């Protein structure tokens, strides 16, 4: 139940840095749980990062654990996703998504995620 | 309205930034209401209406066709100094307050042990009575871990107990979990009403204080949506209640060996889920745990507290079945 | 949930064109339901609770001080034959059985009924009891009696009884309604709770039957919203009960003349408020107004056949009060 | 809670018949009761009559009693009001209002009707 805006995107320099935000626009944002996903051209929409209402729990995926750092907000109500050390195989389209009230936390399924958004282009 | 207001703040029970209006009711998800606890009282007064009837024409019978004898308990020889010592020093002599009383009339320690025997026999309730209630816990108990078993069979939290704690409180209700709490809390006030008004001339002692810390442990982990660890809890320490009654069954029909052996397996069982695994399991998950995933609030000291009171009694209680048990490893070899 | 909702089948309760969704609590006006009913039920064990402080320190010491013997009842003289009569043939032998028994014993009539008298005191609990029971009840009719002449002295209802169905069903509940009805079930329930568990050796009769018949229409007309006669059929039947128990109390006190008085007072307020306003104030907008303003529906019949019965065991009961207020009346002049 | 919409007014002859008609869109209309009141020029606003949800019972004022019937057809949402043999008092506005929920049967005041109407001229 929370309306979700990306920011950030655009092209950007091998092993460079950058910042992905997600900001909702509701006072439900600090009881849900948010989550980012991947569409590269081809194959299908892969995991990349989630976290929990709290923030105190995170939990990335194999390919991109250790360089991608997710936190959140609630203050500003808003995520963040720091992207560092970038490879050519980031080039994709980044969504922002939230757990639906009822997915079990380390949910990596396309289903449990509800409140998706437009995304953002990202090429390296 | 202001007391209730006071005693329910949002600042002490729930984490920091939640508030109660984030855990009401919609269409998207349920959550556990103090209101839907009040169902507990009709239907315990239910449970033990049918207590009554299970003890009128179900056990009743049982107990007869097993030659329990439905009379009272073989009074003891009548003597002032005995009836005396009983009604004032104590009920439970010592080694040399028994020696003492031998010295003084003249007679066996083995006649003295008997007589205190016969008077707390006297003192206590029929065979058959204990017998039946005993077989309502045994059908109770049973059931109840069943159906544990069976829920938590297929729960995410019980192989990982982090996922107690990682969507803490916005964990939503379900049917299952209700059943489970509001059958639990009803037969805890269904035995809460049997110890009051059924008979006052029973005693108050460790078993109600065991019983208050367990219906106040249910009710306010209730309330405050702990109901993932709260199962793990409930089918833990029900998992040996289950042979305990079934060892005094055994016992009010005259069977040594069954009843020795189920003592000896209850007694296993018991500090084996009290002692070993209560503290490495449920206690890990609630002091640790819940430290590093949800934080310091101030109703984790409160419950912390209580469940470190249970693991004392629990001790106590586990001391008090070793010593019996070892009587019982003795005559059986 | 079938069977639930087969009972609560809303072209049977409520009148024609209306439906539960209709009743369901908003911002706009607030209405009875029956979830608030099981409030009803902790409450009742409180009062429990509260019932026995009141017979432990505050009803005790004034029975004591009152010489008031707290023992037992005195030991009817044995007799074989006696005893075997009141096991087998009867408590309470007529003028034929007790003529019998005393020409077959050679004993008087009026020893005969001594014995009875006894043996049924014997049977009885202790009278020390009975009057703490009697103040208890007392002082809770007499609270609930001066509230609900207070809560009624307002109402528009009172005086004009019409106004108990010109907007039925679409009347909102009050606090004042929902304290009145909850304190009235709360007491049934009490009392259920002591006539069951309490001692179980008491007597199912005709006051069960009167007090199951007084928790079904309380409960299920604060389910249906019928709340604004069933406060005047409450303060009509409490205003006659604070004078029985005053009654009891003067008679367990071995005063004579006050016990009189007073039970002559009773039995004048029971017939004039129970069989004289009873039929032509609450029985007449029931019957006659009901079916002018609302109209015929189902529950109508299954209310009013329920209003019937009640008049019928309060002529039972006032049929029982006159024959003996006559041997009071005789023995006063 | 209820939207009310007169019509029916109009200019009539001496000792004529009217018939107002006062309709509702809503769903609630059958769980209010319905009332009349009248605005001559100058003075104050005056009863006329009014009904409760189901219409079984039925009051109107002193001096209006015996000419003027008020009922309602809960199936087409809606009140009428039928006035016979009118007097040159009767040329005024009326307007249509419900009970507010609390107030009790028989009441003939302001205050205790809640959603109003524009209201119909009469004249006489
Ligand atoms: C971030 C934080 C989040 C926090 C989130 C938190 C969530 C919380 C979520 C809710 C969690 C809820 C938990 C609930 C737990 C719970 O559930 N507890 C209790 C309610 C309860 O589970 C206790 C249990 O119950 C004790 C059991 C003792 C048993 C023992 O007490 C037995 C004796 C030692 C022995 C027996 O003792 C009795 O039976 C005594 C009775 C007998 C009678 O009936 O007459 C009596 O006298 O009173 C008896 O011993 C004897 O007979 C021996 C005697 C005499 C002889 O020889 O025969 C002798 O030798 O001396 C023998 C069983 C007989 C056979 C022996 C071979
Ligand atoms: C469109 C449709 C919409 C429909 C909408 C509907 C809305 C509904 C909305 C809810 C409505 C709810 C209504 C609720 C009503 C309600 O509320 N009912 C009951 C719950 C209840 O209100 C009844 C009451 O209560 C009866 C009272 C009888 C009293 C009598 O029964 C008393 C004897 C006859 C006498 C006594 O009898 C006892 O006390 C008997 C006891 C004594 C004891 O305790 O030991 C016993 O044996 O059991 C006792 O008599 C004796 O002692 C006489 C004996 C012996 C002697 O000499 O001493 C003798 O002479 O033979 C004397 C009081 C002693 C003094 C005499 C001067
Ligand atoms: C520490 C060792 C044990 C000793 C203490 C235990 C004593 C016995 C405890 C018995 C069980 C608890 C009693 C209350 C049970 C009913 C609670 C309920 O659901 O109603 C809440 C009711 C109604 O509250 P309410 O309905 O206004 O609040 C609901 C709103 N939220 C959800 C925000 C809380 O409140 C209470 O009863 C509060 C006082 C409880 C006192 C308990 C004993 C101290
Ligand atoms: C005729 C002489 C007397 C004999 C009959 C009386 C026997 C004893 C009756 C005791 C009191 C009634 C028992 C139920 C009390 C609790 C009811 C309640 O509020 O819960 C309704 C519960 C829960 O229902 P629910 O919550 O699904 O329904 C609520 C929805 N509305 C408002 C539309 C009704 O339902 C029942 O208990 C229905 C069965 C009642 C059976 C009563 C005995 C027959
Ligand atoms: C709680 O809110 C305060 C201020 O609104 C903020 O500083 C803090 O970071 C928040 N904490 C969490 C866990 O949301
Ligand atoms: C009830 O509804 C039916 C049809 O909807 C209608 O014919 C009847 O007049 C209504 N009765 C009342 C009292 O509203």
């Amino acid at each position: 139940q929370v309306q979700l805006v990306e920011s950030g995107g655009g092209l950007v320099q091998a092993e460079g840095s950058l910042r992905l935000s997600c900001a909702a626009s509701g006072r439900t944002f600090r009881t849900y749980g948010m989550g980012w996903f991947r569409q590269a051209p081809g194959k299908e929409r892969e995991f990349v990062a989630a976290l929990n209402w709290s923030g105190s729990s995170t939990y990335y995926a194999d390919s991109v654990k250790g360089r991608f750092t997710i936190s959140r907000d609630n203050a500003k109500n808003t995520a963040y996703l720091q992207m560092n050390s970038l490879k050519p195989e980031d080039t994709a389209v980044y969504y922002c998504a939230a757990l639906r009230r009822k997915a079990e936390y380390g949910s990596r399924s396309i289903a449990d995620f509800d409140s998706w958004s437009k995304g953002t282009p990202v090429t390296v | 309205a202001g007391i209730l207001a006071w005693f329910w703040n949002e600042r002490f029970w729930l984490p920091h930034n939640v508030t109660w209006a984030d855990l009401k009711n919609t269409e998207e998800a349920t959550f556990p209401q103090a209101e839907d606890l009040y169902l507990a009282f009709p239907l315990a007064f239910c449970i033990f209406m049918v207590r009554l009837i299970f003890e009128r024409f179900v056990a009743k019978p049982c107990a007869i066709a097993l030659n329990i004898q439905a009379n009272g308990p073989q009074i003891a020889p009548p003597n002032a100094i005995l009836e005396k010592v009983f009604t004032a020093i104590t009920k439970h002599p010592d080694e040399k307050r028994l020696e003492g009383l031998s010295k003084q009339l003249d007679w066996d320690v083995r006649s003295i042990q008997r007589w205190f025997r016969q008077r707390r026999n006297q003192e206590k309730p029929s065979t058959l009575t204990r017998f039946c209630e005993s077989m309502w816990r045994f059908s109770f108990y049973l059931y109840v871990f069943t159906y544990g078993v069976r829920f938590l069979k297929k729960t995410p939290w019980l192989w990982n107990t982090r996922h107690c704690w990682y969507n803490y409180p916005y964990q939503p209700l379900t049917t299952d979990l209700h059943y489970y709490y509001i059958l639990e809390l009803s037969f805890y006030w269904s035995l809460m009403f049997s110890q009051f008004t059924d008979i006052k001339r029973k005693d108050f002692g460790i078993m109600f204080l065991h019983h208050l810390v367990s219906i106040f442990l249910i009710t306010f982990s209730y309330v405050n949506n702990m109901a993932r660890v709260g199962t793990l809890v409930l089918c833990l320490h029900d998992s040996a209640d289950a042979l305990l009654e079934a060892a005094k069954m055994a016992n009010y029909a005259k069977f040594q060996k069954m009843c020795d052996l189920l003592f000896v397996m209850f007694a296993v069982v018991f500090i084996t889920t009290r002692l070993g695994i209560f503290p490495l399991w449920v206690l890990n998950t609630t002091l640790f745990e819940s430290w590093e995933i949800v934080g310091p609030y101030p109703s984790w000291w409160v419950f912390n507290l209580l469940l470190l009171l249970v693991q004392g009694l629990n001790c106590f209680w586990s001391y008090l079945i070793v010593k019996i048990a070892c009587k019982a490893v003795s005559r059986g070899k």
